[PDB]
């Protein structure tokens, strides 16, 4: 491993 | 537009109405939900100008914590010419003398404080139930089980009802915890320890009048991903950890007091231990919950906590178990950041080096919340923005406002637009990392929130409910909702319109959490319309149903002077009177508590012990009392131990222990009662 | 005359205890001995009732300790 | 004659200082310098004790790590107290402490705290 | 002096100090019963004794061997002890045995020390009797190993200090420790008082009281309190104690002078210049406050004249 | 203040016993007024008027 | 409110009249000792009031 696994860099706001 | 704020209708309908009959008032978060009791006090407030002996009247406001209860009582200073007095713990009360206790209950045509003192000013019979005219419950949800409310409400019993004041039910919500099955009968239990009926808005225009101060904020969930792999070094600290708790185990520091379960079953560590164990326990959530560098930070505070801890130590075994502590937090310390600066090689820009470590050193759930903060807060007005980050734990605070004052100077758009700052309730924990050892901002984290000087708050449920603070403009729930109440009241304090309010939540754990989400609206709704469909013109309980909300504990016992001996306060009676017996600091001690075993218990109290507990006390030995008082048999460890306490304060008061107002004697009571026998020679010189 | 004052193994039984205890150790009060009680130090007189005082100030801080005791 | 306002208050606070030392016998920050920094001290020694020191922690020559600790350590010209702790450990419960301009004090068994001060400089100088 | 105790208690209702009873005339005051249920004498033997270990070298020690223990155990509880159920802590003994130490050791001085005067006569009262010299007798004696009590920081406290009267041959020196210029070798006298334990002087004298009750006979109380306190009896007959401050200020040839007390963080800084043997020398105490301090340093002082004068 | 010279030399006189509070006295002062204009340096104020 | 000159450029003007003087301290051997004569007017003193 040795990373932290990255994310998507366009996530959203989602109305719940 | 007024100076002097003016009362609306519907603030006057409901004024009236509590003229009429006292009740439960709910209503949304705003400053007319304070105003609606500010102006029920000043409609009662005839009798203010009378004397007590006379019969005059008084107003009471009585609150659940001392930060709120200041709030309210300057809010009633500013709103109304009456003499309004504070009282908290804190102040000295208890150190007051009935003389000018009763003066200033004259001065004061209005009292407010917490809800303990007050209990303790009634029982002590300072102020008596007819010379009240309101008695006002803010935050009326924590009439929970023993809490000071209901058992100030339960000593009502006593008194004439014709003589008890109005009760005023102010409340922003109504379920305090995870009650949501059958909602009815909760609030039944409710509207029935407190003296009236619920009242709230049901005409659409009332609730229009309403929302011209609360608003309807949205809501909107944001979710992250997450995996179980660990690194190598979690796994190192994670050992070394691990054998130092071995080690500490093994450390044999002097002699403590034994410390045991709340039930008296089993056994644990000292608070020494404890306290040192909790804190790396702590650690060890925060690193596998925040990532490495929120790891290298809580490591950091850790760093103070050691040294403030072996600075003010005193014991020599105490002295070198903190310096272990710390010389392991260093070298827990040094693996972290030698992992991270070996990585640390690719670039040199320490900005880039914040960034990148800030981003692939953290758990997605920091790298999601930061991305919100620059999608959100990117090059916007730091005077528009406005919010607020809810956490689980107090060391939470610190990591997450030292790692955001990091990214700040981390992220060159965000640079000056950010305003972090952190406070923790009770418990509280040196809000520094560097042993500051003399600070002089002495502006408060609330009140820097207030004048807008900080435009983030990062607290743990602690700015939540009762505190006074603006209509925020965000609010970032980090950690997932435990509770019914915390859940209303975090989503209250997005008091502005359009607001955004964040739901945190893992991607794989969407359904639960959702499912929570439409229990809480549908528990709302299920509020709502039973506040609408279920109503009585009777308003009030009824005698019989009165009595049995509170015939099952066990009677207080009175005297004919008037105080009233609170069962559930018997403990604190007992406990404070035990600090007070020593003259050294070395003979402090506790009593030793006991519970007998079953043959012990047979053979004691015969076979109608079966079945039930009893808890045995030992008085320690400078005290007078060595009779090992044994509780009556009960159905549970809890009512034993009340009763074993309520039993030995009343010995106590019988063998002259307490002065018939259930306080135990002060020196200068002894030697008041001896005058007259020893020193009754002095008064033909005028003098005593 | 209290030459005193500037401006001018088996241990052995104490005689307040051995005068305590019998009656044949009794010693009158002297009138001497009350004069020196009434004369203050602030008079210029040979003698004062400092030394008594202190011994009177023992026994009377023993008598009531006992009393209260008692 | 006269004396300048520096050095004499460069001597009061070395009164205090010397006083706070004496009086407990350690916790005195004689590093002086930036408090979360302090954590670097041991990598910011010298480069040639710290070489030595390296060579010595990586040795093997030494048949026993005991002395092998006490070259490493005599690289930095540490000064160890091992002492007993009271414990209810059957095997002894050891201490040590290492003085420095910095504080640190070690917990392990007679059997291994020389090989948990060894891991220690490990960490500390790699 | 003249019609002895049993006489002089009436004096006392004659001046209306006390209030007479029936069933408790003022000259019986002497058989003092310790009545109430905060004493139960029922208890046997062996329950005691279960407390009581080493009770033979401890009557050895004390020169005096008890015929009714549980005055001891009440005389050893301190009252952070716990698991004692049979007696009251040792304040109770304390309480009585302050009065008859302090009464008896004004007699034998009013009687044996008439040629020195009533001031210094005072002073040497209260130098005796004092709590510190207590404790020195309590250390000597290893009285305190029989002390029950449970806390950390008055067994510690107990440790260092009897460690401390070990160095120093549990003679009632100046209760200080110097910590520079066996002490190191530096370049600036420092010293600070040591710190005593009231515990040893109450539950000597509450042992004292135990002594009385149990005998009845107050010449065998003298006879052991004499037998506890014959070496400093000696000593301070030859140089009576005084408060250290005074006691370098009115010396012939020290003339002291105090710099005013310098704080920092909590430990307070006072410094004591004075000539000495033609040299002139300055030390520098410190302590939790400005008085300790100078305590600290005046005692440094007379132990640097003391040692000179050889 | 009052020397207002380039080599300007100020004296004081303490005595022995007086010196080291003397000197904390200055150097409290000092840092007052360190600290002073550390806050003119630091504090914006946004009406300029009470 | 209270205005003052805040940049570095003014800091190192300011020095045009502002010059601060090197600050010393004498110390001198403190001492009680008198000759009687001093006790003596202190007596008569006295006595005249």
């Amino acid at each position: 491993i040795d990373r932290y696994e990255q994310v998507s860099k366009d996530f959203e706001f989602i109305k719940i | 537009e007024d100076v002097e704020i003016k009362p609306r209708g519907y603030q006057l309908r409901l004024v009236d109405h509590l003229t009429k009959s006292n009740g439960i008032v709910y209503l949304p978060t705003g400053s007319g939900k304070t105003f609606v009791a500010i102006l029920v006090l000043k409609r009662f407030s005839q009798d203010f100008d009378k004397p007590i002996e006379s019969g005059g009247k008084r107003a009471l406001f009585m609150c659940n914590t001392v930060e709120l209860a200041r709030q309210q009582a300057m809010a009633v200073r500013r709103c109304t010419n009456f003499k309004v007095g504070f009282y908290v713990g804190e102040q000295g009360v208890d150190d007051w003398t009935r003389g000018m206790w009763s003066d200033e209950i004259k001065k004061n045509q209005v009292l407010v404080g917490t809800a303990q003192v007050f209990l303790d000013m009634v029982t002590q019979t300072y102020v008596a139930l007819s010379s009240l005219s309101v008695v006002i419950i803010d935050e009326c949800h924590h009439g929970t089980g023993h809490h000071p409310f209901r058992e100030f409400m339960r000593l009502f019993t006593i008194a004439n009802q014709t003589k008890l004041p109005r009760v005023v039910g102010l409340t922003g919500v109504l379920i305090k915890g995870n009650e949501i099955t059958n909602v009815a009968t909760k609030l039944k239990e409710l509207e029935i320890t407190y003296r009236g009926n619920i009242i709230t808005v049901s005409d659409t225009k009332e609730m229009e009048n309403v929302m011209l101060y609360a608003t309807k904020p949205t809501e909107v969930m944001v979710s992250f991903p997450h995996q179980e792999q660990v690194l190598t070094v979690t796994r190192l600290i994670s050992a070394e950890i691990e054998k130092f708790y071995v080690s500490l185990d093994l450390m044999n520091i002097g002699v403590q007091p034994i410390r045991r379960s709340k039930s008296l079953q089993c056994l644990r560590d000292p608070s020494k231990k404890s306290f040192v164990k909790q804190l790396f326990n702590d650690f060890l959530y925060q690193m596998k919950e925040y990532g490495i560098y929120a790891a290298s930070i809580a490591i950091i505070s850790l760093i103070v906590e050691f040294d403030i801890k072996r600075r003010q130590a005193e014991t020599l075994s105490v002295k070198l178990m903190h310096r272990t502590a710390l010389t392991l937090c260093e070298k827990i310390r040094h693996l972290l950041v030698q992992k991270l600066q070996d990585m640390t090689y690719d670039d040199d820009d320490d900005n880039v080096n914040t960034e990148e470590v800030i981003m692939n050193f953290s758990t997605p759930k920091v790298q999601r919340f930061l991305m919100s903060l620059k999608v959100s807060f990117a090059d916007k007005d730091p005077k528009d923005i406005c919010c607020l980050v809810f956490v689980e734990r107090r060391y939470t605070c610190k990591c997450i406002y030292g790692l955001l004052l990091n990214y700040i100077q981390s992220t060159p758009e965000l640079r000056n637009v950010l305003t972090p700052q952190f406070m923790v309730g009770r418990n509280n924990i040196s809000p520094d990392f560097e042993s500051v050892l003399e600070r002089k901002w002495q502006k408060s984290a609330i009140q820097q929130f207030r004048d807008g000087n900080a435009n983030l708050m990062i607290c743990s449920s602690v700015l939540e409910e009762g505190i006074d603070v603006q209509a925020c403009n965000h609010v970032f729930i980090l950690d997932p909702v435990k509770t019914f109440n915390m859940y209303v009241q975090s989503k209250g304090r997005a008091r502005t319109t359009e607001a955004k309010f964040v739901l945190f939540t893992a991607d794989k754990e969407r359904e639960k959490t959702i499912q929570q989400i439409y229990q809480y609206r549908k528990a709302h709704n299920d509020i709502a319309e039973y506040l609408k469909d279920r109503v009585l013109e009777k308003t009030e309980p009824e005698l019989y149903e009165i009595k049995g909300h509170f015939q099952d504990d066990i009677d207080p016992f009175t005297n004919e002077n008037g105080a009233v001996l609170l069962p559930n306060n018997a403990l604190a009676i007992l406990h404070r009177y035990c600090q007070t017996i020593p003259t050294d600091a070395f003979g402090f001690v506790i009593p030793w508590f006991h519970v007998l075993q079953e043959d012990e218990r047979d053979r004691i109290f015969g076979v109608s012990a079966k079945g039930k507990h009893v808890i045995s006390i030992n008085m320690p030995v400078n005290c007078m009392l060595r009779d090992t008082i044994y509780s009556d048999p009960m159905d549970n460890v809890k009512t034993a131990k009340i009763s074993a306490a309520f039993k030995a304060c009343k010995v106590l008061y019988s063998l002259g222990e307490l002065n018939e107002r259930f306080v135990p004697k002060t020196l200068k009571e002894r030697v008041a009662s001896i005058a007259d026998v020893h020193f009754e020679h002095w008064n033909k010189y005028g003098d005593s | 005359i209290d030459y005193s004052l500037k401006r001018n193994g088996k241990v052995k039984p104490l005689l307040i205890l051995q005068k305590t205890v019998s009656k044949e150790h009794i010693t009158p009060a002297e009138q001497g001995e009350f004069l020196a009680a009434i004369t203050a130090s602030s008079a210029a007189d040979v003698f004062d009732m400092e030394r008594l005082e202190i011994l009177g100030n023992s026994f009377l801080k023993l008598s009531a300790t006992l009393y209260l005791a008692s | 004659m006269e004396e300048s306002m520096e050095e004499l208050e460069a001597l009061r606070r070395k009164k205090f200082t010397t006083y706070w030392e004496l009086k407990e016998a350690g916790s005195v920050d004689h590093t002086g310098m930036r408090l979360c920094d302090r954590h670097n001290y041991f990598k910011n020694f010298y480069p040639t004790l710290k070489k030595e020191a390296i060579e010595a922690i990586n040795s093997d020559e030494y048949e026993s790590s005991k002395d092998k600790a006490m070259d490493v350590m005599s690289s930095l010209k540490i000064t160890p107290k091992i002492s007993e702790v009271e414990s209810s450990s059957l095997v002894p419960l050891l201490s040590v402490e290492l003085n420095c301009a910095f504080d640190v004090v070690l917990m392990a068994k007679e059997t291994d705290i020389y090989d948990h001060i060894i891991d220690y400089f490990r960490t500390m100088l790699i | 002096k003249n019609y002895g105790l049993q006489h002089a208690f009436k004096m006392l209702e004659y001046f209306k100090i006390c209030r007479a009873d029936i069933d408790k005339p003022l000259t019986q005051l002497l058989n003092l019963e310790l009545g109430g249920k905060k004493m139960r004498a029922n208890v046997n033997t062996t329950e005691i004794d279960g407390f009581l270990i080493n009770h033979y070298y401890l009557e050895k020690n004390l020169g005096y061997t008890f015929k009714d223990r549980r005055y001891l155990l009440q005389a050893l509880t301190h009252p952070s002890y716990p698991t004692n159920r049979i007696t009251g802590s040792y304040q109770e003994l304390e309480f009585i045995g302050n009065a008859i130490l302090d009464f008896l050791i004004s007699a034998y001085i009013f009687e044996n020390n008439t040629k020195m005067n009533p001031g210094a006569l005072t002073d040497l009262r209260s130098a005796l009797v004092n709590n510190t010299t207590l404790a020195c007798i309590c250390v000597r004696h290893r009285l305190h190993f029989f002390i029950l009590a449970e806390n950390a920081k008055l067994s510690e406290i107990i440790s260092k200090f009897v460690n401390f009267q070990e160095s120093q041959g549990h003679r009632v020196t100046n209760y200080v420790r110097i910590l520079l210029e066996v002490p190191p070798k530096g370049e600036f006298n420092m010293s600070t008082n040591v710190d005593v334990p009231k515990a040893l002087g109450d539950v000597l004298e509450a042992l004292i009281a135990a002594v009385y009750l149990d005998c009845r006979d107050l010449q065998r109380t003298w006879e052991v309190i004499f037998n506890l306190f014959e070496p400093e009896l000696q000593e301070f007959t030859r140089k009576v104690p005084i408060n250290h401050i005074r006691q370098l200020v009115e010396h012939k040839h020290a003339k002291p002078v105090f710099s005013s007390p310098i704080v920092e963080g909590e430990t307070v800084m006072v410094s004591c210049q004075f000539t000495c043997m033609e040299k002139t020398i300055k030390v520098y105490g410190f302590g939790s406050n400005k008085d300790q301090a100078k305590l600290s340093a005046a005692k440094h002082a007379l132990q640097q004249l003391s040692k000179c004068d050889a």
